[PDB]
Parts: C-alpha cells; structure tokens; sequence
C-alpha cells in the first residue's frame, strides 16, 4: 500500500520490485542484487495475465504465500484451486480471478 | 486434555497447520489506504506531523508528562506546588 493510494483493487507493476526489496528476506528476496533473484523470479511462477499496469493485490499476496511454501511446478496448477475447494473454506466466487 | 481435544482438526489431507494458518489470511483480506490530502497548502503541515523526529519528541513528551505526575508528594512546599501547577500548564498547552 505504500504505492497504492486507495483500494480500487489492481495496482500499478512498474515498481514492483522496488517494493518487494523493502521486504525482509523470509518473505521477499535476498539481500543481493535483484537482478539474478528477483528479476528472474518474478517471471518465474505464474500471474494472472492482466493489463500491463494492471496487477491485484490478492494475486500477488497470494502467489508470495505459495510461492513460499509448497510450491508446485507448472501444468498443475489447477490442483492448488482444488486442495482450495476441497480443504479450504468457502471461495465465495473470490478465488475464479486467483486460479489464473 | 483441552489441547488434545483441540487436535481433532483434520483437514491435513495435503496441507499442515501452517499452510491453514498462513494461506487463510489471504482469502479474506483488504488493503487500506492511507488518505493522502490535497491542496498542498495544507499537505506542508501534513508532512511535518508524520515524521521520525516528530513521534520521538512527542513521544518524549508524554514520558516527561508522566515524571512530572509521578512527583506529588505529602505535605510538598508552596513553591513546588506552584511550580507543578504552572508546569502542568505547560504540557496541556503543548498538547492542545
């Protein structure tokens, strides 16, 4: 929220990775260069394909908590969406934009 | 015997008691903002009050604030008595 001057969901992505390396280590990168890490990094999972200075928090967020733990190679992700919807509580129809 | 009972939690099918602690905090979550003003007239006073150097000393006011009630005793001279009145007249007008 330190760039983010209200709640109107998406936020702009040019200063993503000036944001993330504000964050500590166990939650962002290290401490080195965000050039080899963070920059590969960022590309390296998988977002949600919006606009190009169109980018939610409740994706990014999301995408930092799996990416923490229990991270998951490509073409299953769709089986994260349903350990959501098998374990998980309610969705409310709030999880439709977060399984791309 | 309570702990115990509050084990029966088996939702462990894939994920532990952190990935049910951690991850839930993401599904229900919203970001608060943080009311930026207009007007830079007023946005000069604005920076000023949000600052480093501005919570410490009036954060050290209150601590100076405290010391000061922390010192009536029994049967104090007039003059300190005086002095703590007046004194006290300070800190308020420092708060206002």
């Amino acid at each position: 929220s330190e760039y983010d001057p209200e709640a109107k969901g998406r936020i702009k992505h040019l200063d993503v990775v000036t944001l993330l390396r504000r964050i500590q280590p166990p939650l962002g990168f290290g401490k080195l260069c965000p050039h080899r890490v963070a920059c590969k990094r960022l590309v390296a999972m998988n977002m949600p394909l919006n606009s190009d200075g169109t980018v939610m928090f409740n994706a990014t967020l999301f995408a930092l908590v799996r990416t923490a733990l229990k991270i998951k190679t490509e073409g299953n992700l769709e089986q994260a969406n349903e350990e959501l919807r098998a374990v998980i509580k309610k969705i409310w129809k709030k999880t439709s934009m977060k399984l791309l | 015997t309570f702990q115990e009972q509050g084990e029966k939690e088996y939702k462990n099918c894939e994920l532990d008691k952190n990935q049910r602690q951690c991850v839930e905090y993401a599904l229900k979550a919203r970001p608060l903002r943080r009311y930026i003003p207009k007007n830079p007239y007023q946005y000069k006073f604005w920076y000023v009050v949000n600052s480093s150097p501005f919570e410490y000393m009036m954060f050290v006011l209150i601590m100076l604030n405290t010391l000061c009630l922390a010192m009536q005793h029994y049967e104090q001279s007039k003059m300190f008595n005086d002095a703590m009145d007046i004194l006290n007249m300070v800190f308020t007008g420092v708060f206002t």
